[PDB]
């Protein structure tokens, strides 16, 4: 759960 | 090995301590490999101090290892998360989310999917709502539906972003018995403490105390490729035991295959990390990205946010072996108190989390 | 453990  | 497994690890700690100075009083949960693999994904299409600050940034030194090889190391590492034993679920993907009249580097596109086996779609950024949908839904469905909503906010100008997640669940090797399961206290401060309902059993656990951490060690396996270590540090010691962790004492705690009798007390509980990664890891000298300079020009993006949820309970599913206890009276080792844990992957060593337990009903 |  990682967002850029 | 993997290559850059070292890397992760000492990620994993510099991007814990920026964490945990402070706040120092909130429970942390987080994805190390899950930060890293977007990090280094995304500076595939960087350049010049954006780039390096990056990798550097990842706790790969640059004069040091070979670029390509690192991204050898990422694609090695994804491929066998990708590849679990079949009684743990372990899933990873990379998704690129692009507007439709955005002018891509075909050399970026064709990185991303071979190294980092991304998936790609292209999204109305002309609608932010919609945009956000789907986005968000990307993840809703690599998560199995626990993660509805991992973006909130989008500029209106962006045209570009890029999303991992990571899904872990699995089964303790060696569970505990819901009946046993009981309210206790838990100590989240020296003179405070909460109601917790706290798993416990008698067993033979690869389990001991170090000095060098002034903690007591726990490793417990999951049936398939991988392990929880857990850390309680002596009274007072929280801070020493944050700042003295490293790679070479978790890979020798990892190699320790003796067992001794312990009365485990255990908290079942859920824990959220949310972080905005900016001012996160632009304590950690990653800085340019986020800023005008940014050399975003190797694709052709300043918002960036983590999120993290931990369950842990008795067994890890509502579907035997026997332990020889000897007649010792066995050390009574409670995770009442702020303790520190990570997960790790078998074949790769890597730590797939992180985190601190302050309070589990925060 | 669920570790998302």
């Amino acid at each position: 759960t990682t967002a850029i | 090995f993997n290559k850059i497994t070292p890397n992760l690890a000492e990620f994993a700690f510099s991007l814990y301590r920026q964490l945990a100075h402070q706040s120092n009083s909130t429970n942390i949960f987080f994805s190390p490999v899950s930060i890293a693999t977007a990090f280094a994904m995304l500076s595939l299409g960087t350049k010049a101090d954006t780039h390096d600050e990056i990798l550097e940034g990842l706790n790969f030194n640059l004069t040091e290892i070979p670029e390509a090889q690192i991204h050898e190391g990422f694609q090695e590492l994804l491929r066998t998360l990708n590849q679990p034993d079949s009684q743990l679920q372990l899933t990873t993907g990379n998704g690129l989310f692009l507007s439709e009249g955005l002018k891509l580097v075909d050399k970026f596109l064709e990185d991303v999917k071979k190294l980092y086996h991304s998936e790609a779609f292209t999204v109305n950024f002309g609608d932010t709502e919609e945009a956000k949908k789907q986005i968000n839904d990307y993840v809703e469905k690599g998560t199995q539906g626990k993660i509805v909503d991992l973006v909130k906010e989008l500029d209106r100008d962006t045209v570009f972003a890029l999303v991992n997640y990571i899904f872990f669940k699995g089964k303790w090797e060696r569970p505990f018995e819901v009946k046993d399961t009981e309210e206790e206290d838990f100590h989240v401060d020296q003179v405070t403490t909460v109601k917790v309902p706290m798993m416990k059993r008698l067993g033979m656990f690869n389990i001991q105390h170090c000095k060098k951490l002034s903690s007591w060690v726990l490793l417990m396996k999951y049936l398939g490729n991988a392990t929880a270590i857990f850390f309680l540090p002596d009274e007072g010691k929280l801070q020493h035991l944050e700042n003295e962790l490293t790679h070479d004492i978790i890979t020798k705690f990892l190699e320790n295959e003796d067992r001794r009798s312990a009365s485990l007390h255990l908290p079942k509980l859920s824990i959220t990390g949310t972080y905005d990664l900016k001012s996160v890891l632009g304590q950690l000298g990653i800085t340019k990205v986020f800023s005008n300079g940014a050399d975003l020009s190797g694709v052709t993006l300043s918002k960036a946010v983590h999120k993290a949820v931990l369950t842990i309970d008795e067994k890890g599913t509502e579907a035997m072996f026997l332990e020889a206890i000897p007649m010792s009276i066995p050390p009574e080792v409670k995770f009442n108190k702020p303790f520190v844990f990570l997960m790790i992957e078998q074949n790769t060593k890597s730590p797939l989390f992180m985190g601190k337990v302050v309070n589990p009903t925060q």
